[PDB]
RNA sequence: AGUCGCCGUGCCUACCAUGGUGACCACGGGUGACGGGGAAUCAGGGUUCGAUUCCGGAGAGGGAGCCUGAGAAACGGCUACCACAUCCAAGGAAGGCAGCAGGCGCGCAAAUUACCCACUCCCGACCCGGGGAGGUAGUGACGAAAAAUAACAAUACAGGACUCUUUCGAGGCCCUGUAAUUGGAAUGAGUCCACUUUAAAUCCUUUAACGAGGAUCCAUUGGAGGGCAAGUCUGGUGCCAGCAGCCGCGGUAAUUCCAGCUCCAAUAGCGUAUAUUAAAGUUGCUGCAGUUAAAAAGCUCGUAGUUGGAUCUUGGGAGCGGG
């Protein structure tokens, strides 16, 4: 039935980039940490506009 | 037919509600202040508390001037007093439901350590404990969730066979001293 | 525990501990070897010099 | 009104009990119908041999071809249709495979715009698709 | 009235009588039916599971009949028929793993032909002998408890709370982070002596000699339109490939596809499928609805069932204890 030709087209049809490495990110315990000195106060921006904190502009 | 126990039950509970964005904030601020690695650890104490705060309730339901009542009533606030979250000068049963998580987490170890000095930077205080450098009034703990009784805080102290506590010094500072005197010079 | 005599020893006390000491000494022949035989010695009537012989 | 007495049990526990069967859950349940004529012998998975490779056309709005398969069973002998979720993945199948099937998640009902499916295909010769796709592994040729 | 039976009884035999059960559900059929103590969920009430370590019952390939014995219709006792099946010199003989290990098949689906009677208990003619009952190691991300994967002090300032400052900016109480591993400290994972434990061994714990520079001793599983916490970033594709539990995305500027940076959640665990509980006050005793949304028999009588008006010794006292 139809025509099958055409399976996996695009996903043999992008090009093969490559990845980087930046380094291994703390795990465990001291991630909490990073994460609460960051967000509860770290520099504390009075006025935020309720913007993100992965908003690119 | 074997000789084995087959018991055990669960510590902690997971809520109804996953993302809310009103509690991860108190959960989260929770551990960085008093230096924990999950939400789960918190997750115990609030299992711990319901059921206090469970049985404290039922026995209000209870009448007054009931045997039952006036023994595990009576044993129940001596626990709390033990372990010096509640207070003497009132035990009445019902100053019970006024307790909150962090009266049981000022209680564990790793604050009393750094409350009382030694620690220096809490999570320093993790560290030193499961690094083995402490003890209390005979032997050493492992552990960081120890909670402390109230007869037993005046005698914690660092473990005698440490390099901090009157012992001998580590893998690194012995050999430095090599260097010192047999190896650099 | 400790005790009166050298003879009352053996007299009452595991084999276990007397061997831990070179005192008592004990027989081996692995268990599965010698029911092996014990089931072996039945299909052979009364001789003796035979069921001795075990085969 | 409703009987509301002292003694009026037979008659409630009763009329709750004939009156349960038209509710369709239950009645799908504890009766036999549903159970005797679904593929699977109540029963979450299941082994399978290819015997053809099918495109299933969608519904009106959307517009694609699905990449089924028909697919026969060791126990009972039934024959289905099931879907292979990934991009470029039906290439990944020969003829006469010996597949693991499964469900799709809503309990017997058709999902999305397929007309007429309820199995997704898990395993082909026992090298776990999803690993395969993401080039952890490959086929034992 | 008797026979048989360890004893009572239509349990059986002869002679008489015609009775017994039923809408308060017999009878018949189905059960993915061994029963119970109990298990999960759970405001209060309930719904579902219970083969599974304790008690009781039943069975030892399907059926029947027996010997011994205090006790068995035994099955690791016998004898026959059926189904299967091993030797064989062709005359004849031997068999029952739903006992411990192992194998074939079956299927979505389930461990070692290991060591010991040292513990617990049993049996015997017995302080002495036997026990795949039982203990002990091995495989084991069914599941449950504790807990690692970095800590610190100088170097700078993005900057902040404060002393000072008409601004920058000086003390830095105090903080964070990114780069320099700048700097030395502390630890165990991992090798390997020794002891202890053990029936004999292993693991735990105790302890000598080694043992970290953060390119390495490297934390994954899932996602980023909404429900629902988190990118209107970049390249490719062009109603094709594909995503999507639901609504929906894709027809050359895709917040949803294929990829890269970035971020979000749980964390040594996380996804997927299927049953089953709460949500379900969408099976409602607690607690729904019935004009038009699904819904009150065309009307009346009527047996079982359910439900049924008012009424018969109340005070006043007595021994007392409080405001
Ligand atoms: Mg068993
Ligand atoms: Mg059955
Ligand atoms: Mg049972
Ligand atoms: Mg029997
Ligand atoms: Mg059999
Ligand atoms: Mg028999
Ligand atoms: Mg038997
Ligand atoms: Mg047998
Ligand atoms: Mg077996
Ligand atoms: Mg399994
Ligand atoms: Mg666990
Ligand atoms: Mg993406
Ligand atoms: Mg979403
Ligand atoms: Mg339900
Ligand atoms: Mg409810
Ligand atoms: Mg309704
Ligand atoms: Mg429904
Ligand atoms: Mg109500
Ligand atoms: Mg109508
Ligand atoms: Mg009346």
């Amino acid at each position: 039935h139809g025509s099958l030709a055409r399976v996996g087209k695009v996903r043999g049809q992008t090009l093969k980039v490559a990845k980087q490495e930046k380094k291994k990110k703390r795990t465990g315990r001291a991630k909490r940490r990073m994460q609460y000195n960051r967000r509860f106060v770290n520099v504390v921006p009075t006025f935020g506009k309720k913007k993100g904190p992965n908003a690119n502009s | 037919p074997v000789a084995r126990s087959w018991v055990c039950r669960k510590t902690y509970v997971t809520p109804r509600r996953p993302f809310e964005k009103s509690r991860l904030d108190q959960e989260l601020k929770l551990i960085g202040e008093y230096g924990l690695r999950n939400k789960r650890e918190v997750w115990r104490v609030k299992f711990t508390l319901a059921k206090i705060r469970k049985a404290a309730r039922e026995l209000l339901t209870l009448d007054e001037k009931d045997p039952r009542r006036l023994f595990e009533g009576n044993a129940l606030l001596r626990r709390l007093v033990r372990i010096g979250v509640l207070d003497e000068g009132k035990m009445k049963l019902d100053y019970i439901l006024g307790l909150k998580i962090e009266d049981f987490l000022e209680r564990r170890l790793q604050t009393q350590v750094f409350k009382l000095g030694l620690a220096k930077s809490i999570h320093h205080a993790r560290v030193l404990i499961r690094q083995r450098h402490i003890r209390v009034r005979k032997q050493v703990v492992n552990i960081p969730s120890f909670i402390v009784r109230l007869d037993s805080q005046k005698h914690i102290d660092f473990s005698l066979r440490s390099p901090y506590g009157g012992g001998r010094p580590g893998r690194v500072k012995r050999k430095n001293a090599k260097k010192g005197q047999g190896g650099a010079g | 525990m400790i005790y009166d005599s050298l003879d009352y020893a053996k007299k009452n006390e595991p084999k276990h501990r007397l061997a831990r000491h070179g005192l008592y000494e004990k027989k081996k022949t692995s268990r599965k070897q010698r029911k092996e035989r014990k089931n072996r010695m039945k299909k052979v009537r009364g001789t003796a010099k035979a069921n001795v012989g075990a085969g | 009104g409703k009987c509301r007495g002292l003694r009026t049990a037979r008659k409630l526990r009763s009329h709750r009990r004939d009156q349960k069967w038209h509710d369709k859950q239950y009645k799908k349940a504890h009766l036999g119908t549903a159970l005797k004529a679904n593929p699977f012998g109540g029963a979450s998975h299941a082994k399978g041999i290819v015997l053809e490779k099918v495109g299933v056309e969608a519904k009106q709005p959307n517009s694609a071809i699905r990449k089924c398969v028909r697919v026969q069973l060791i126990k009972n002998g039934k024959k289905i249709t099931a879907f292979v979720p990934n991009d470029g993945c039906l290439n990944f199948i020969e003829e006469n495979d010996e597949v693991l099937v499964a469900g799709f998640g809503r309990k017997g009902h058709a999902v999305g715009d397929i007309p007429g499916v309820r199995f997704k295909v898990v395993k082909v010769a026992n090298v776990s698709l999803l690993a395969l796709y993401k080039g952890k592994k490959e086929r034992p040729r």
